[PDB]
RNA sequence: UGCCUGGCGGCCGUAGCGCGGUGGUCCCACCUGACCCCAUGCCGAACUCAGAAGUGAAACGCCGUAGCGCCGAUGGUAGUGUGGGGUCUCCCCAUGCGAGAGUAGGGAACUGCCAGGCAU
RNA sequence: GCUCAACGGAUAAAAGGUACUCCGGGGAUAACAGGCUGAUACCGCCCAAGAGUUCAUAUCGACGGCGGUGUUUGGCACCU
RNA sequence: UCCUCCUAAAGAGUAACGGAGGAGCACGAAGGUUGGCUAAUCCUGGUCGGACAUCAGGAGGUUAGUGCAAUGGCAUAAGCC
RNA sequence: CCGACUUACCAACCCGAUGCAAACUGCGAAUACCGGAGAAUGUUAUCACGGGAGACACACGGCGGGUGCUAACGUCCGUCGUGAAGAGGGAAACAACCCAGACCGCCAGCUAAGGUCCCAAAGUCAUGGUUAAGUGGGAAACGAUGUGGGAAGGCCCAGAC
């Protein structure tokens, strides 16, 4: 439908990333969660991308 | 116009009372909880029934509400 | 010509008619015409015996009909080939099982109330007797 | 009614610790007299027990049914589910908030002794 | 012990496989084929189950 | 004053009933009180003549078994669904 | 077989034959009565009066010179 | 040991509801106060705390009452596995299983652990 | 990154006509005729409201019911 | 193609151009947990206000709700804050 | 405004009674299925893994159904049987129905279904009854002092029909 699949990269050094979707019409602010980076082993940030 | 229908999802009892299971294993699919889990019985996220311990199987009608409720005896 | 109001589905499955009624005894008249056989019942000869029983008794008298047809008979158009869907529903039909009650007359006498009830079983598919209210 | 109401506000941690086969210690709060009892992971006998309604305790309390009072009574139920051996138990607030004279309660018999 | 003689006086071949299976485990193989069982209530059951094609004699 | 003779029934049940059903006999049952229910079997043609009177329904019947005399009254009737006959009857003690 | 809310014809009072049609269709056209002759007496009709009259007046292809439609 | 009460269970309507009566030493409940612990998408209602003057009104418990709910035979009936039969999309017979409903009736729960009070 | 939705997706990429037709087959399957059936068709009977100046049944017969035949159109696809 | 019910003959499965309906998503909260709460619909009373708004009480009992079909669930709520 | 009248009409809820349901269920079988134990019986009949297939057009009959018209030697499922791929006997003849599974031979015997007057093997068998219709040896609603049996009932040697 109208979600988009985006991607939650890891704030670590780490090009680590999540995917996810995303109704950017409705939620146009960038998703900010703490997740676990596997490379690092620890729950960081990680942030809304492409 | 009808011609629609779904694959069959092969719910039910697995395991029957009395029936020896190992951990793990599944004794009823269900859609909601038709039966409860008992002792060393789990529900999963689907309300299937597992064996959480080696056992028999057990049906029970315990409760306020008559419900039915699968335990495994360990034995 | 009765037929249900506002049904759950418009088509049903065929069935079979085995078994024994329940409506059986004589429940809210004095005389009724039971059902010695088994069969179907439709609106269009429901509304034929009552207009029988009605006429032949004058306007004295209550008649109750005990059987509902509640159930859509379907019929495939003419020169149609077998499939492409159930057919269209055409009439109504009672299941009648033998024992079944088919209507009740109460407030006249029984020789009038015996040759109504004739009168009407006349017009129906459906063999039957003559029975009264028993105590008990 | 406060009664049932508070029933099945405790039936779930209830239902939660009985599956567990937890030995559990269920308080009681009244506007007077708290109790506390320590049953066994069957839930139909009990191991120990106490309350301000025992004088051995309330002799003790200027007034049962207050934060000091449930203090006592967590501290003198763990003592006897020490001496019996009772370690590891499951708490039971039946209910009633983990706030004021429950929460003092088991605190006290946190500091008692009791794992929970 | 007590022992009981069961002939097979009709034919199995138009009968129910559990029919037939239970004319195996009685042990009947032609018609007038005559076997002699132990009386136990399996057995009993066994004769019961295909009563209509075998006979017994006790 | 109605009276019914009646032997005990040997043998109950589906077959039997009907069996007795065809033997112009019908099964009955007297219950009531402390005593057991007891299984008869009455004559038809009997007992079918007399339920035709109103009073058979509210008069107390007596029914002869074994010889003795046992004063009952009629509980309920199973007819025959469009025969003119009687199935069962229920008779309740007194 | 309804004309009007006061006129219908019982039904009996036409008569209906098979035939077979003209034209294309092979086989099926020569062998299949497929084309229908309906005939319709008017004077032996529970039409009304005035209906019996206008037709038999009428001078119409569909209508004969004895009074059948 | 008895009675009463509280808590936690077993059991899940023979156990629930209604109707009537009854209990306040203790317990329980309402209750009193609230700036505080804590609380109200407003409110000390609730939750919470500090208490205990008053009342058993309500609630709750207990005791009666069947008006209901509920339980419920026996017998019969329905159905039905197997074999057989007929007049055969319905039945019957032999045998085995045998309801549901209803009827007679039952029925105002029973019980375990702990604690407290009173009487002993 | 695929309404690859004909959703196990044959290509990245594809509509028609043939009575000018052709081949391999099929009675696995239509058109004719036969068969089974009898919805339809046609014929008969039952009930009898009524019409018939009265009068159901001289004649006709509503609302309904039960059959027969195997002329129609069909259904099926058993033969070819 | 997928999902739900029936057909489907009380384990599973089960066909038809059989009978009925939906899906091709939504949601960073509509997920997790903790704490708390319990509906529909009526009646009575009440400013505008009304069949129907909000308030109070009673009855009622989940006849509600479950982001979207149907089914099975759901009060310990899976429903509501 | 207001309002007794005309509510003799319809009529919700509720109460009492009567039914119906594939897509209703406060009930609920028989069977079937799953599991465990125990005999007896069965040439392991079971499972696994290997070599080789063929087959994936099914038919009819019974039972449970959908569809069709409670049509079809119809169609579509479930399950069993048979045919397919099974001869023999019976049903006149008649894959699929009934009985019954052909290793070969015999101018031996007993039986099954079905039969026993003649064709044509075997009862012109025995006992009791029914039917006159050649019913048996096709059919419905409905009609009828056909005839047999049974249970009552009305009126009747103060005389019934
Ligand atoms: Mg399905
Ligand atoms: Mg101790
Ligand atoms: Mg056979
Ligand atoms: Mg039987
Ligand atoms: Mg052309
Ligand atoms: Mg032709
Ligand atoms: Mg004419
Ligand atoms: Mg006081
Ligand atoms: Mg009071
Ligand atoms: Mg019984
Ligand atoms: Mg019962
Ligand atoms: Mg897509
Ligand atoms: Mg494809
Ligand atoms: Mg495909
Ligand atoms: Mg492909
Ligand atoms: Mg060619
Ligand atoms: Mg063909
Ligand atoms: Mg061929
Ligand atoms: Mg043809
Ligand atoms: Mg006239
Ligand atoms: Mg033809
Ligand atoms: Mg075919
Ligand atoms: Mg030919
Ligand atoms: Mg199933
Ligand atoms: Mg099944
Ligand atoms: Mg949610
Ligand atoms: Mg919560
Ligand atoms: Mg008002
Ligand atoms: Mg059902
Ligand atoms: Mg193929
Ligand atoms: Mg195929
Ligand atoms: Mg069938
Ligand atoms: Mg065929
Ligand atoms: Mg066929
Ligand atoms: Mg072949
Ligand atoms: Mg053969
Ligand atoms: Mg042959
Ligand atoms: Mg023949
Ligand atoms: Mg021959
Ligand atoms: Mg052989
Ligand atoms: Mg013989
Ligand atoms: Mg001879
Ligand atoms: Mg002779
Ligand atoms: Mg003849
Ligand atoms: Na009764």
């Amino acid at each position: 439908g109208i979600r988009e699949k985006i991607k939650l990269v890891s704030s670590a050094g780490t090009g680590h990333f999540y995917t996810t979707t995303k109704n950017k019409r409705t939620k146009p602010e960038k998703l900010e969660l703490k997740k676990f980076d596997p490379v690092v082993r620890q729950h960081v940030i990680y942030k809304e991308a492409k | 116009r009808n011609g629609r229908d779904s694959e069959a999802k092969r719910l039910g009892v697995k395991r029957f009372g009395g029936e020896s299971v190992l951990a793990g294993s599944i004794i009823v699919r269900q859609r909601g909880t038709k039966f409860h889990a008992g002792a060393n019985v789990g529900c999963g996220r689907d309300h299937t029934l597992f064996a959480k311990a080696d056992g028999k199987v057990k049906f029970e009608v315990k409760g306020p509400k008559n419900r039915k409720f699968i335990s495994i005896e360990a034995e | 010509m009765l037929q249900p109001k506002r049904t759950k589905f418009r088509k049903m499955h065929k069935g079979r008619n085995r078994g024994l009624a329940q409506g059986t005894d004589v429940s809210f008249g004095s005389f009724g015409l039971k059902a010695v056989g088994r069969g179907r019942l439709t609106a269009r000869q429901i509304e034929a015996a009552r207009r029988a029983m009605t006429r032949a008794v004058k306007r004295q008298g209550k008649i109750w009909i005990r059987v509902f047809p509640d159930k859509p008979i379907t019929e495939k158009p003419l020169a149609v080939r077998m499939g492409k869907g159930k057919g269209n529903v055409e009439y109504w039909v009672a299941l009648i099982q033998p024992g079944k009650v088919l209507y009740e007359m109460d407030g006249v006498p029984e020789e009038l109330a015996r040759e109504a009830f004739k009168l009407a079983a006349a017009k129906l598919p459906i063999k039957t007797t003559f029975v009264t209210k028993t105590v008990m | 009614d406060k009664k049932s109401a508070r029933i099945r506000r405790a039936t779930r941690a209830r239902r939660k610790l009985q599956e567990l086969g937890a030995t559990r210690l269920v308080v009681h709060r009244t506007p007077r007299h708290i109790y506390a009892q320590v049953i066994a992971p069957n839930g139909s006998e009990v191991l120990v027990a106490a309350s301000t309604v025992e004088k051995a305790i309330a002799e003790q309390l200027k007034y049962t049914g207050n934060k000091d009072a449930a203090a006592a009574v967590g501290k003198a139920v763990a003592e006897r589910a020490l001496e019996k051996g009772i370690k590891d138990v499951s708490f039971d607030r039946s209910g009633f908030q983990y706030h004021g004279r429950v929460q003092a309660l088991a605190d006290a018999a946190r500091e008692a002794g009791l794992q929970f | 012990a007590k022992t009981i003689k069961i002939t097979q006086t009709r034919s199995a071949i138009g009968r129910l496989p559990k029919h037939k299976a239970t004319l195996l485990g009685l042990g009947l193989r032609r018609i007038g084929h005559t076997v002699e069982r132990e009386d136990t209530p399996a057995i009993r059951g066994m004769i019961n189950a295909v009563s209509f094609m075998v006979k017994v004699e006790e | 004053m109605f009276t019914i003779n009646a032997e005990v029934r040997k043998e109950q049940g589906k077959g039997a009933s009907r069996r007795l059903r065809a033997a112009n006999k019908f099964p009955a049952i007297i219950y009531g009180g402390k005593e057991a229910p007891l299984a008869i079997e009455l004559d038809h043609d009997k007992v079918m003549n007399m339920q035709a009177k109103a009073e058979f329904y509210s008069e107390v019947l007596t029914i002869v078994v074994d010889g003795k005399e046992i004063k009952v009254k009629a509980q309920d009737v199973q007819r025959h669904p469009y025969k003119p006959k009687l199935q069962h009857i229920d008779f309740v003690r007194a | 077989i309804v004309i009007s809310r006061h006129v219908a014809i019982p039904d009996g009072e036409l008569e209906i034959t098979a035939i077979r049609a003209q034209g294309a269709g092979g086989q099926h056209v020569n062998k299949t009565s497929t084309a229908i002759h309906l005939r319709f007496d008017i004077r032996a009709s529970s039409l009304p009066e005035y209906y019996k009259e206008r037709l038999l007046a009428a001078s119409h292809h569909l209508i004969s010179s004895d009074g059948v439609i």
